[PDB]
């Protein structure tokens, strides 16, 4: 139930573990057995014996003509402690169901002998707990900020380039770095100045082609894959060595204006 | 609930400062000590200050202690301190208090030379830097200029050893970005407060003549859209009026003051001769507007006229160009606001109300006309109005005074102020009204300040006479009332007042002292245990001090003259009431010129100084933690009242051909002469003298 | 560097140096992995410098500890160079490249017999790879949940295999650079850049995105995988304060430690990993800000590949804050010429004056190893006819 | 006896109280040029006092010094320099007249050249701060010829 | 702060109850802040409750 209040997740996590320890301290499983098969319970610090119709007195101590019955039934005995991590790093703790023994026909304890949990543990330094709640998600589809501070947006690269330092607001003067991707290469003043009307002042900068990336391709191979980079002026031989006919040319090669061979294509090989 | 205390400390503790923490325990008969102590927060742990203090009867139950936090105990690092424990400790009582703490002790004011450099230039700056306590802070400051790119340029630290930090000249950057340079100072270690300057770099030469565009008003409504008058005047900085010129005025509607299409008045453009100095022009904005464009009416043009004038001298090859950015066009031109009006009421005292009439592009109109209407409100919302006073502003104040008898039944009053434009309709004569509330006394056990709307400043030196009458069912039981007063944030001075015989109190008749020249504010205060429950009531009053200065600096040159000629040897003597450092600076009124309206560095300094003042308004509060708060104090108290519900936003209520020289620090041991040649060019040189001394900036 | 959030395991990580008993069914494995990475840890940060409590500070019997761990692990390469989760169990490719990676990483503090490690990456390679579906699985017979994860099994599941054995194979080859296994890293890179993109699941992305950092940082595909990562992101704040990644609401159930958690935490920290390996410290810090609030996960850590993870982005996040550390004195001299300024650039001065640099010679700017980061600017100002 | 203590730490306004402090440093140390602008006596456990100096002369260092619960000052370094500046730099011997071993912040400094020697300096300069001179008498040579 | 003791058994068929206090509670100093947060549930009416 505690679902809907502040730090409601920590709370019911806190709660959770009290009621575990709040168990393990009072239940009556540690109670000595209450008479006439009674049912112990412990209302705080006092067991007190709530009795089979046809039993009576404060603790069931004395029974009606009816209660021929003898049969002891076996209520749980306490738990043992949870056992040092087994090879599978499962603990586990049993309660043998003793107290008392099932006697002369008495019923069996119901409850499963045996529990086991993993042994989980934590390692980080404790702050302690933060306030969390379940409304604590949200995705990109947060709101933007005011901004007011006027501090520049993120710049459109130029093509073929990135923002090296990205952040999702700079402040005026930050140097805002682009770089090329792989195939290509900064010429110019790659920096951008956020000014504080929020324009960037443009860097004279572009990134040019020197290098152009192994090609995707419509197939498994149809290629012989020599390296990742091929420099501008370096060929490359789509090819299919073995009873598969090319349907397509063989021979491309760099040029830094881009690939000669068609993207969207290869030689579509019978493999 | 007889045995009670009031503790009252500033609203905010400045590190480094010294907080004056003033202690009054009532019903008390027998002595006792009690501590009062600053510790951390939340651990109580480390006790920053702590004061011992014996209360008594001829302490009179009251007595202060003077707690410090030292900057270095913080423990700083990655997190300041934002809080601290104000803890009292005696016999009878204990409590303690969060109290906000700020790292702000202190005053830098960023001394520029001039207020524009061209490049190649080195800007000669100094800091005159001060302690909370208006002395010498010697404190190392981190000094940054800021090109108006906005990056950062270069950084420079020096000790201060003086109260006047002497900076290396910084030489302006071999390509720098023109326009509005910045200086931040910040001190270098541990107190963060701030100084800001700004300096031009410009191409600029400096101006000949003070070309001056002097309209009879700034803004045109109905009576001037077809007629309004503008003066100009030329003088040269050695004022001597320019004999004769060609003016050349030329006029555009500018729709914002901003860069802009100012859409240029060909139909008006126009030229005059400068009679003697002067030519009286006048633009119609019908023949003009009309003439070129589709407006027919300011009911168009909410706007600007923009106006730019150049004056050749037609006899000469000097010329300067003068503007204005923008006279507003309006339909409604003025708007009121209060000054100095606490919006509280003291039932049976004549309420004062003060409204300022400010123009669009605002300054003080001075003459308008203004009528007061208001609805007074009694008990059970038994509702009554008043005639409709009228009084015309003050010609050099702007002010409208009015005063209001007021019923001691009135609850709230809530009255409307409106100008009596008789070249409006109250449809443009703008109008304005405001809520006034009564103390709020839960007992109705109230405590006015019978201060006589003594707006005038006090003068140093002269005794105080304010009267205070504690109204109260239980004066059989108020045997004496407590006054503060305060200046800044500290609590300078406090005491009490005992009840007369006749039940008459002593008049606050302390003197004005000089550590209260900027301004002060008086609290009273008592509590009243009637019955078995305690009020704390408190009253509170802004108090204007004359703007004296400590060390009365005064700067003069031994030989006089109409003028003295180039390269004259002249005497500067420095006479000063104590031995004070004065840093000197000349520099040509042409430079000036250069702009529209520069700023003398060292304006309205102590406007500056009184910006540590924690309260605000004119006095009064809503209610005693209010009126506390509102004194820029808080307190602790058993009697029945906290002032941790008075949280609020930030109060903006109002109440050879040198360029420069002589840029000199001396000590002046009361007097100093120094001597030297006026330097080559024919110009006013303006020679600004800035003493500094333990009792602060003159 | 800006703001340095700061986040460490607690000495209680002396429950890793003293871990769950060394049993059977690799239980020694999970005892003993984790005491590399906490070993490397202490090593990368003050922890041997000073332990103001409960000190670690016996590096000496870490090391012993460590070696011997590196001793257990051995004890589990089979014949021919393969890793089995017995002795003669089955040969694992994941078993392989995630001893591959272990020994990767603490070859950097015990010296270790090279040529095994060249030997178990030939194997893997030649054996094991095929195209399109890099490094695919000879049968263990059962997830090992304690020590895999339990990925997605439907589909990606390969995808997830290559991840995992590409981020070994770029931890290990740098001590064995055979050329065949550059091509081999080749084929999965380029197998993971056309696979990837499309990911069905946020874990398979996040580790997929990882193993690519490791490899080409630019490669365009790489860019896009990282900025669809970016927007799987879930964050609490205007700007965030907290930032993770969750899928298939794996976190409804996140009251005690489990596989839904344990998955979440690995996803979390394969996206850290990747943001420190693009260094963008502005992102990470709101991802360290989460890992360390045990609360946000369950407490502890479940299952070792979380718990490892988890470390191995502590330490690095460490590592990267120290790398930006700025102290940087930089020469600038002319070439022909003296020496004409020395910026001697800190974090308390981080602010060059501008130098006039009037002379017609080449301009040098140079620095020693230093420490972080700076750009210097030279504007040439020039009248042109 | 938990009630001993911890009761009156809280609520010591609820017991016998004893507010007179017991534990009192000795004076504070003497400071050269410099004293402790502060009453000489009343020297509490954990009380700090402060330092200033004389006249012509300003504290570097930390001014504050704490009575520790050891009984002794807990105090920073600090040293009163003077507010004079030091010499000029004589790196060319030349002829300072008004030689001091200090000049007061804004005395003027005059100096020359030995005759048939012409500094390449100026002849006069005002000190600015206690090491500054205005101009920057880092340096001035004197070899020149007139 | 709070303190604890345990039941090492529980009285019972009359026998002397724990007359004694359970648990004990001790005005302390915090060392450290509070970081509760409002409920401030966006559109939802909050109660003055």
């Amino acid at each position: 139930l505690v679902r809907n209040i502040p730090c409601a997740v920590t709370k019911r996590n806190n709660l959770r573990k009290a009621l575990q320890e709040y168990a393990a301290k009072f239940d009556p499983c540690q109670c000595a057995p209450c008479p006439n098969n009674g049912r112990p319970t412990l209302s705080g610090t006092e067991c007190l014996c709530v009795c089979q119709s046809g039993t009576y007195g404060e603790n069931c101590e004395k029974q009606s003509p009816d209660y021929k019955s003898n049969a002891v039934d076996g209520q749980w005995g306490c738990w043992s402690s949870w056992s040092t991590c087994d090879a599978t790093y499962k603990r586990s703790r049993t309660r043998e169901c003793n107290n008392p023994a099932p006697q002369r026909g008495g019923k069996r304890c119901e409850g499963e002998k045996r529990q086991e949990e993993d042994c989980t543990f934590s390692i980080m330094e404790n702050n302690g707990q933060p306030c969390i709640n379940d409304d604590e998600e949200m995705k990109e589809v947060d709101l933007p900020e005011i901004e007011a501070d006027s501090g520049c947006p993120q710049p459109v690269p130029p093509e073929n380039g990135f923002i090296r330092n990205e952040k999702q607001l700079y402040l005026v003067g930050e140097d805002v770095e682009i770089s090329c991707l792989t195939g290509f290469e900064t010429v110019g003043y790659q920096y951008f100045r956020c000014l504080p009307d929020g324009t960037w002042r443009q860097g004279d900068v572009e990134c040019q082609r020197t290098e152009c990336i192994k090609p995707v391709v419509q197939e498994v191979l149809t290629i012989t894959p020599f390296q990742r980079l091929y420099r501008i002026g370096e060929s490359i031989e789509l090819t299919c060595p073995k009873g598969f006919v090319v349907a397509g040319p063989s021979r491309y090669t760099c040029q830094g204006n881009s690939w000669t061979p068609p993207i969207s294509n290869s030689l579509t090989c019978e493999k | 609930q007889e045995q009670t205390y009031v503790i009252s400390a500033p609203k905010i503790f400045r590190v480094g400062a010294s907080e004056n923490i003033v202690i009054q325990v009532y019903g008390y008969t027998e002595a006792f000590d009690a501590t009062i102590s600053i510790k951390s927060y939340p651990d109580k742990k480390f006790s920053y200050s702590s004061g011992h203090v014996h209360l008594s009867s001829e302490n009179k139950f009251q007595n202060s202690a003077i707690l410090t936090i030292q900057p270095k105990q913080l423990p700083g690092g990655q997190n300041p301190v934002s809080y601290v424990y104000l803890e009292v400790v005696s016999k009878h009582f204990s409590k303690s208090k969060r109290m906000p703490i700020t790292y702000d002790n202190g005053f830098l004011f960023i001394h520029t030379d001039k207020p524009v450099y061209t490049p190649d230039q080195s800007v000669k700056v100094r800091v005159y830097s001060l302690n909370d306590d208006l002395k010498p802070a010697k404190r190392e400051t981190v000094l940054t200029f800021i090109d108006p790119e906005g990056s950062e340029v270069d950084m420079v630290e020096e000790i201060d050893h003086i109260g006047i930090i002497s900076f290396p000249d910084f030489k302006i950057p071999s390509n720098p970005r023109y326009g509005m340079w910045t200086i931040k100072a910040k001190y270098k270690e541990d107190f963060s407060t701030t100084g800001t300057a700004y300096f031009e770099v410009k191409e600029y030469v400096l101006p000949h003549f003070s070309v001056s565009i002097e309209p009879e008003y700034n803004f045109i409504g109905y009576k001037n859209f077809k007629n309004f008058e503008i003066t100009i005047k030329a003088r040269y900085f050695y004022n001597k009026v320019v004999t004769e010129a060609d003016v050349y005025i030329t006029f555009g509607i500018r729709e914002d003051l901003k860069d802009d299409q100012k859409e240029m008045m060909q139909t008006a453009m126009q030229n005059t001769m400068l009679i003697n100095g002067i030519a009286q022009v006048t633009f119609d904005s019908e023949t003009a507007v009309k003439e070129l464009s589709y407006y027919s009416l300011e009911d168009l043009n909410n706007k600007y006229l923009y106006i730019a004038v150049t004056v050749i001298e037609s006899t000469g090859g000097f010329s300067e160009e003068a503007e204005i950015p923008g006279i507003k066009y309006v339909l409604s031109p003025y708007k009121l606001n209060l000054v100095a009006t606490p919006l509280f009421l003291k039932p049976g005292i004549p309420y004062p109300i003060k409204v300022q009439v400010k123009d669009s592009l605002d300054q003080l109109v001075g003459g308008v006309p203004v009528t007061l209407n208001a609805q007074t409100i009694d008990v059970n919302q038994e509702t009554s109005d008043l005639d409709p006073s009228k009084s015309v502003t003050r010609v050099d104040d702007g002010v409208a005074s009015f005063v209001l008898n007021l019923p001691s039944g009135v609850t709230v009053l809530e009255f409307n102020v409106k100008t009596d434009a008789p070249d409006l309709p109250e449809e443009n004569q703008a109008r304005e009204g405001y809520r006034a509330i009564a103390y709020s006394s839960l007992s109705q056990s109230y405590l006015y300040i019978d201060w006589t709307d003594n707006h005038k400043a006090l003068l140093v030196g002269e005794h105080l006479n304010i009267i205070v009458t504690p109204k109260s069912p239980y004066i059989d039981k108020i045997t004496h009332y407590n006054y503060l007063i305060l200046s800044k944030g500290k609590i300078i001075h406090f005491g009490t007042r005992e009840k007369f015989s006749d039940a008459s109190y002593q008049s606050i008749n302390i003197p004005v002292t000089q550590n209260m020249v900027p301004s002060s504010r008086l609290l009273v205060y008592y509590i009243v245990t009637g019955e078995q429950t305690a009020e704390l009531v408190s009253d509170s009053v802004w108090l204007n001090i004359e703007e004296k200065c400590g060390n009365q600096l005064q700067v003069h040159l031994s030989p006089d003259a109409d003028a003295y000629s180039p390269g004259q040897t002249v005497s500067l003597n420095m006479a000063t009431g104590m031995d004070s450092w004065v840093a000197l600076a000349a520099v040509d009124s042409a430079v000036y010129g250069v702009q529209r309206g520069a700023k003398k560095p060292l304006e309205r300094v102590f406007q500056f100084l009184e910006k540590s003042d924690l309260g605000c308004g004119a006095g009064g509060g809503l209610n005693n933690a209010n009126v506390f708060h509102l004194a820029g104090l808080t307190f602790l108290t058993n009697a029945n009242a906290d002032d941790s519900q008075e949280n609020d936003e930030p109060c903006k209520e109002i109440l050879y051909f040198p360029e420069s020289w002589l840029w000199e620090v001396h000590l002046v041991p009361r007097r100093k002469q120094l001597q030297f040649a006026l330097p080559d060019s024919l110009t006013t040189w303006e020679i600004q003298g800035v003493g500094i001394s333990n009792t602060g900036i003159c | 560097v800006g703001e340095i959030l700061s986040a460490v395991l607690s000495q209680e990580g002396i429950n890793i140096l003293t871990h769950l008993p060394k049993g059977s069914a690799e239980a020694e494995l999970m005892s003993v992995v984790p005491v590399f990475y906490v070993f490397h840890y202490l090593e990368t940060g003050n922890h041997w410098n000073i332990f103001h409590s409960d000190p670690l500070i016996e590096k000496q019997k870490l090391k012993k500890k460590l070696k011997e761990g590196m001793l257990s692990i051995m004890s589990y390469r089979n014949a021919d160079y393969s890793y089995s989760v017995w002795k003669g169990g089955s040969a694992s490719t994941w078993l392989t490249a995630f001893a591959l990676r272990v020994l990767g990483q603490v070859n950097k503090y015990v010296e270790q017999n090279q040529n095994s490690i060249c030997n178990s990456l030939l194997w893997l390679v030649e054996n094991y790879q095929l195209d399109n579906g890099s490094f695919k699985e000879n049968s263990q017979y059962q997830p090992i949940k304690l020590q895999g994860t339990l990925p997605v099994e439907a589909r990606e599941n390969s995808l997830y295999l290559t991840a995992f054995t590409v981020i070994g194979i770029r931890k290990a080859f740098d001590i064995c650079p055979l050329v065949k296994i550059d091509t081999a890293l080749i084929k999965a890179d380029n197998f993971l850049l056309e696979n990837t993109l499309p990911a069905q699941s946020t874990f398979t992305l996040a580790i997929s995105a990882y193993a690519l950092s490791l490899g080409d940082k630019t490669h365009p595909q790489f860019r896009s995988i990282v900025s669809a990562l970016k927007r799987e992101a879930l964050v609490k704040g205007n700007p965030p304060i907290y930032r993770f990644w969750k899928d298939n609401l794996q976190h409804k159930d996140s009251s005690v430690p489990n596989t839904g958690t344990a998955r979440m935490v690995e996803t979390t920290a394969y996206a850290l990993l990747t943001s420190l390996n693009l260094k963008d410290i502005n992102y990470v810090n709101p991802v360290i800000k989460w890992l360390s609030e045990e609360q946000r996960y369950g407490g502890g850590f479940y299952s070792t590949q979380d718990t490892i993870n988890a470390i191995e982005g502590l330490t690095e996040y460490s590592l990267l804050v120290k790398q930006l550390r700025l102290s940087m004195d930089i020469d600038v001299s002319y070439k022909h010429k003296g020496a004409l300024h020395n910026y001697k650039m800190t974090d308390k001065n981080f602010l060059g004056r501008p130098v006039e640099v009037l002379l017609n010679d080449d301009l040098i700017v140079s620095t020693g190893f230093g420490s972080g980061l700076a750009t210097v600017h030279v504007t040439t100002v020039v009248h042109k006819t | 006896d938990e009630e001993l203590e911890h009761l009156r730490l809280l609520e010591p306004h609820c017991f016998p109280l004893s507010l007179v402090p017991t534990e009192f440093c000795p004076s504070p140390p003497a400071l050269k040029d410099g004293f402790v602008q502060d009453e000489g006596t009343m020297f509490p456990v954990g009380k700090n006092v402060v330092y200033t100096c004389n006249e012509g002369y300003s504290l570097i260092g930390n001014p504050v010094a704490r009575c520790g619960e050891d009984l002794r000052w807990l105090v920073g370094e600090m040293h009163c320099q003077k507010i004079a500046c030091v010499l000029p730099v004589l790196m060319d011997g030349i002829q300072s007249h008004p030689q001091k071993p200090f000049y007061t912040v804004g005395e003027k400094v005059t100096v020359s050249c030995s005759g048939g020697m012409s500094l390449e300096g100026p002849s006069a300069f005002l000190c600015g701060s206690s090491l500054k001179w205005s101009p920057e008498m880092k340096n001035a040579r004197c070899v020149q010829k007139e | 702060q709070s303190k604890v003791r345990s039941v090492l058994r529980p009285s019972q068929f009359g026998g002397q109850p724990c007359t004694a206090p359970l648990v004990a509670f001790q005005p302390c100093i915090p060392s450290k802040l509070c970081k509760i947060e409002e409920a401030d549930c966006k559109n939802k009416f909050r109660c003055d409750s």
